[PDB]
């Protein structure tokens, strides 16, 4: 791991936890509502937001 | 006395001569109280055909076993009688038959390398004396990883073409081969042009072509057709392969992308680029302080082994990449760190550390040309390369060529964003996907 | 046979010989 | 051009130059310190030092050595034996003055820093390793354990509980004590007498002192066994041949072109051998025998090295062996003698031709001799050999006291006293 | 031995620019690939407005 | 050290942005069609 | 294949004592075929132990000549009764084309340690007789076991 940016901030190998972690070759389309309840989260959360500071 | 400049003037010059039937005769003088004699034709695996495939190989060998004139083992006794060495090699473009001996028995010399070059027995008595020895080769040559994982890159990236090949082919065609095609095969390949021969020592040019001349001016060695010229240019496939076994210590890797040919402009400064890069192995004594920058870096923590870039060239195409061994938990550090190398090439290239890459080619050069048989076995390729062209003074001139900028608009064109070809031989197994390399070529600027 | 031998340390390439 | 003009001093250095027409310059310093000088507490120095070579002198610190010498393109080089260290330098016809100036500096002014030195340790069993791949490497040096006692025994290489002793001292005394003034030779190639005959005066006048030869080795019998798991047995016979710079020494190189078979014909099983082909005869199928000869200042050694595999193991030797009675009983060829004289003359010619090789062959002569002897004399020197000084020679080979090392599954091989 | 191995035929999805055995890829090479990233820098125009 | 490159790549990034930064608020400005 | 590695835990600890390593070469010398033998498992040789290997040898040199039952505290009996029972296989027996040859040799070796050790050895008479009774008086003799503690 030479001149590796992921080690440097020590917070980025915590972050290959995502990128290098390996995943089964065959998944079907049914696996992507893991992401899927995330972004719906997400996207609450902000137009969850700007209804709060008129209501 | 000698300067640089002035150490180059005064060498003796290329002979040339030639004969009716098309072969050609060359020399040089050294002064020197023995000669290399030898033969180099240009009969490849490329021209053979699926079922001639590995039959080269194959008659490689029944040479030196006896011959029309001389039977089985009277042969040798001769050369043994000189007391000269003895050789012959093969190569996927060439072959090559010479003898290193003293300058005094060189009438005997070629009349018997003559001999050699086109009768020969052939008797099926020697024929499976000799169906064992390949397939008792065959099946060794698994132990050395090396030779092997090459026969994977080629196969790899020219598939579909004579060239992707196997030089000794597969080991079925061993056991069917028989005499008929090699005879054929032997018609067809070993008339001149094709043919050249060379030689260097304390012959000089005169002595050497009266008794170049008769048999062979010669026994024919022919001109007719044999169609032209069985050759023609093969494509460059992008593509990988692993061959993963867990079993093994080590795991080799080599990354290649596609080259020019032999007579080139730009086969210049590419031989210098593999020079900066520099190489490195376990044992050397160099250190942690070394210069070139993956000789210092996997020095340090031994990322890798050792690895050697090489460079190779073949008629239309040649190759560049590098090879190297490193342990299993570490491959993927390599990787990074190597094409580190060749993207700082492209762009961030400097003056400075052209110069310890440009001395070093000038050094290889000329310490190549020590002794007879190096000078001799340059010549004989040379005029099958690049005519009767052997430049050296005009080498130096060539190389004053390279600047900054030659080399970043050189390998701008064969580095930047291309499809490497890569092979690979097991424990690959960390060895990232595909996807990835190729997202490694091309700087994003980081 | 041998030299007997010989061993070559050095730098820029490595080996041993006999 | 000119011929080889060689110098005394009178510090006792030779030195000796060429002037070529090459842009290849290369230069090259001998000494006699070997491994026959490392003493019992002494042991693996040599073979450390050979290593240290890129440690910071006392003027120029070891970084600026590596990056200067590679900046030119220059190589450097070290080879050792088991008597001469040989430092070699090479590099273009220009700048070869800079690299002059490094050379010295390295053996004229060494420092060994402990810091500097413990980082180095690890290194020796990565060298020690690639090494003894080949075991006909490792099959001799237990060959020299068995045929002495005192000096030549050595190693090349530091053996195992050694590693960690080595201490800076140790080095920096064995530096001053084995390296003189008296015992160098300095060559060139490519470079005019005058610059070379300068600088060396200068740095490379040291006292004095010491070249303690108290080494007569004292061949005495001897044998060692090893049992490995390699399925293929190696070994060595061998009986004291007489020293170099004799007819002797000479005759017994005649003696093993007739036998010894280096080949001479690719893939070509070498008929003219009468050794591997006695044998082959009443035999089976893969195995190979070689004559092995090689001579040191006070003494040499001659032999045959074989590899077999476990059940021929017993027969090819003595196979072998008795094929060496028949020529100590006055069997003999004229022709042969006639013609391995000729594979001589040819192995030696063609061995000398490479500069290299010639470099090596120059100072060989200097350390021994301190003359030069143009190759012509070794020929007219060469035809001199007697026939029945090769047969009387070969005389003494069976008649007297052997020895014996064998690696590898040793189950059917015979000993010492069954030949 | 090794030496039998042989690779298989994957002309079925390459597409015919490349076909031949006999030609140069570097040809085809340039607008080859430049297919590709049209594709790539067209999207990002999209998710851009 | 002079830096040779890099120069020329800057001199894009820097419209790369200030282009970008036009194209992000882009009050008043010249041309149209 | 799991019980491999245990051998050199067992081979270590075992030459500590170098006046243990002495005697394994000593045999080595003095003999050729049999008895140089080690009680100890040569390090190459780890990996090699195959089952049948040893499945071979148990019924080999294993078998109802060669074995003695020899109680202690039991009656006669009961430890009659079951030996007869389970111990009676074959035959075949007892291969003992040992002879050990004695044969000259000597063995030499180089380590680090500050002491020496040494042993010199000639072949003296088997067992079972006067005069391997005789040399059981010559060492008393000479040979010296302390008989007083310090002394
Ligand atoms: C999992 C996350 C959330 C869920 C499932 C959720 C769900 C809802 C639902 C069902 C309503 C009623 C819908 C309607 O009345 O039309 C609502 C209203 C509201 N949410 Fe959330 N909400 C989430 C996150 C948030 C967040 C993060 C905020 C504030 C930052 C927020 C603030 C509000 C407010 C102020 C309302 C009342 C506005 C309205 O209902 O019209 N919500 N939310």
């Amino acid at each position: 791991m030479t001149n590796i940016r992921k080690s440097h901030p020590l917070m980025k190998i915590v972050n290959n936890a995502f990128i290098d972690l390996p995943a089964p070759s065959n998944i079907s389309s049914w696996w992507n509502f893991g992401s899927l309840l995330g972004i719906c989260l997400i996207l609450q959360i902000l137009t969850g937001l700007f209804l709060a500071m008129h209501y | 006395t000698a300067t640089y400049a002035q150490a180059l003037q005064s060498v003796p010059e290329t002979q040339v001569s030639q004969l009716d039937n098309g072969l050609r005769v060359a020399s040089e003088q050294s002064s020197q109280p023995t000669c290399t004699v030898g033969v180099w034709i240009d009969a490849g695996s490329r021209y053979e055909s699926e079922k001639n495939n590995g039959a080269g190989y194959f008659v490689e060998h029944l040479a030196f076993k006896g011959t029309k004139n001389r039977p089985g083992n009277a042969l040798e006794k001769e050369v043994e009688s000189m007391g000269a060495h003895l050789n012959a090699y093969s190569t996927r473009e060439h072959t090559a038959y010479y003898i290193k001996a003293l300058s005094k028995d060189l009438p005997k010399a070629v009349e018997l390398l003559a001999d050699i070059v086109q009768n020969c027995s052939l008797e099926d008595s020697q024929i499976e004396k000799e169906r064992d020895v390949i397939l008792q080769e065959l099946q060794e040559n698994d132990t050395s990883m090396r030779d092997v994982v090459f026969n994977y890159l080629h196969a790899t990236a020219f598939q579909g073409t004579p060239l992707a090949q196997s030089v000794e082919g597969p080991s079925e065609n061993v056991r069917k081969l028989s005499r008929a095609d090699l005879t054929e095969y032997l018609s067809r390949h070993y008339k001149a042009p094709r043919m050249v021969l060379a030689a260097a020592g304390g012959l000089e040019h005169r002595q050497l072509l009266d008794l170049a001349q008769k048999h062979f001016s010669g026994l024919s060695g022919t001109y007719d057709e044999d169609a032209v010229p069985t050759l023609s240019p093969c494509r460059f496939t992008g593509s990988q392969i692993c061959h993963r076994e867990d079993g093994l210590p080590l795991a080799h890797v080599a990354i290649a992308v596609e080259g020019p040919g032999w007579a080139h402009p730009d086969n210049v400064a590419l031989q210098v680029a593999n020079a900066i890069i520099g190489h490195y192995d376990c044992t050397y004594g160099g250190g942690a302080h070394l210069s070139s920058p993956l000789a210092s870096i996997a020095a340090t923590n031994k990322l890798c082994q050792s690895f050697q870039t090489f460079n190779i060239c073949y008629a239309d195409t040649g190759l560049l990449g590098a090879h190297f061994v490193c342990d299993h938990m570490s491959i993927d550090d390599m990787m990074f760190v190597l094409q580190g190398q060749w993207m700082r090439l492209c762009t961030s290239a400097t003056e400075s550390e052209v110069l310890r890459g440009k001395n070093l080619l000038r050094n290889a050069l000329v310490s190549h040309l020590d002794g007879t048989t190096p000078v001799c076995e340059d010549i004989g390729r040379s005029l099958l390369t690049y005519g009767r062209r052997i430049p050296l003074a005009e080498w130096e001139s060539r190389i004053a060529e390279v600047d900054a900028r030659v080399v970043r608009e050189v390998c701008s064109k064969y580095f930047y964003d291309q499809c490497p070809a890569v092979a690979g031989f097991g424990p690959i197994e960390q060895l990232p996907d595909y996807n990835r390399i190729r997202s490694g070529m091309f700087w994003l600027r980081f | 046979g041998r030299p007997l031998v010989a061993s070559v340390s050095l730098n820029v390439p490595a080996s041993v010989r006999y | 051009p000119q011929d080889l003009e060689f110098t005394r001093l009178p510090n006792g250095l030779v030195i000796a130059s060429l002037e070529n027409y090459a842009p290849a310059s290369r230069i090259g310093l001998f000494i006699k310190a070997g491994s026959r000088y490392e003493n019992s507490n002494n042991l693996g120095t040599s073979h450390l030092l050979r290593l240290a070579s890129s440690l910071t002198t006392k003027g120029a610190s070891s970084f600026k050595i590596t990056r200067g010498i590679e900046a030119v393109g220059g190589k450097l080089s070290v080879t050792s034996t088991r008597e001469n260290m040989a430092y070699t330098v090479e590099c273009l016809r220009d700048d070869v003055d800079i690299l002059m100036e490094f050379l010295l500096n390295v053996t004229t002014a060494p420092e060994f820093r402990r810091w500097e030195v413990a980082a180095l340790q690890p290194q020796l069993r990565i060298d020690k390793a690639v090494a003894l791949q080949n075991p006909q490497a490792h099959v001799i040096e237990n060959l020299h354990a068995a045929a002495y006692r005192n000096a030549l025994a050595n190693s090349l290489y530091c053996p195992d509980y050694r590693i960690g002793k080595v201490t800076p001292v140790e080095l920096h005394d064995y530096v001053q004590n084995h390296f003189t003034s008296a015992r160098m030779a300095l060559i060139g190639l490519g470079v005019s007498h005058p610059v070379l005959k300068q600088v060396a005066e200068q740095f490379l006048n040291i006292r004095g002192g010491l070249g303690l030869s108290g080494a007569k080795a004292k061949y005495h019998g001897g044998e060692i066994r090893e049992q490995n798991g390699d399925s293929l047995v190696h070994a060595a016979l061998v009986a004291e041949s007489a020293a170099i710079g004799s007819a002797e020494a000479n005759a017994f190189s005649v003696l093993q072109h007739v036998l010894g078979a280096g080949p001479h014909v690719k893939r070509g099983s070498n008929a003219t051998s009468s050794l591997y082909q006695a044998v082959a005869k009443g035999v089976h199928q893969p195995f190979d025998v070689s004559a092995f000869n090689a001579s040191y200042s006070d003494s040499g050694l001659f032999g045959f090295y074989t590899i077999s595999q476990a059940a021929s193991a017993g027969d090819v030797i003595k196979a072998a062996y008795n094929q060496v009675k028949t020529i100590a009983q006055g069997n003999l060829s004229n022709p042969d003698v006639q013609a391995a004289k000729n594979k001589l003359k040819a192995g030696y010619l063609m061995s000398v031709e490479s500069s290299e090789g010639f470099l090596d062959e120059v100072g060989s002569q200097a350390l021994a001799a301190g003359s030069y002897t143009p190759p012509s004399t070794v020929l007219q020197q060469i035809d001199a050999v007697a026939d029945a000084d090769v047969i009387n020679a070969a005389k003494k080979f069976v008649s007297g006291r052997k020895s014996m090392a064998a690696s590898g599954n040793l189950g059917h091989t015979p000993f010492i006293d069954e030949l | 031995s090794h030496t039998d191995i042989k690779v298989p035929d994957f002309s079925d999805y390459r597409r015919p620019e490349v076909l031949d055995s006999t030609k140069s890829s570097k040809e085809s090479s340039e607008a080859r690939k430049g297919f590709s990233y049209l594709v790539t820098a067209t999207t990002t125009v999209g998710v851009a407005y | 050290q002079l830096a040779r490159n890099w120069v020329p790549t800057a001199s894009l990034w820097g419209a790369v942005g200030a282009v970008g930064l036009v194209w992000a608020t882009d009050w008043r400005l010249i041309l149209d069609w």
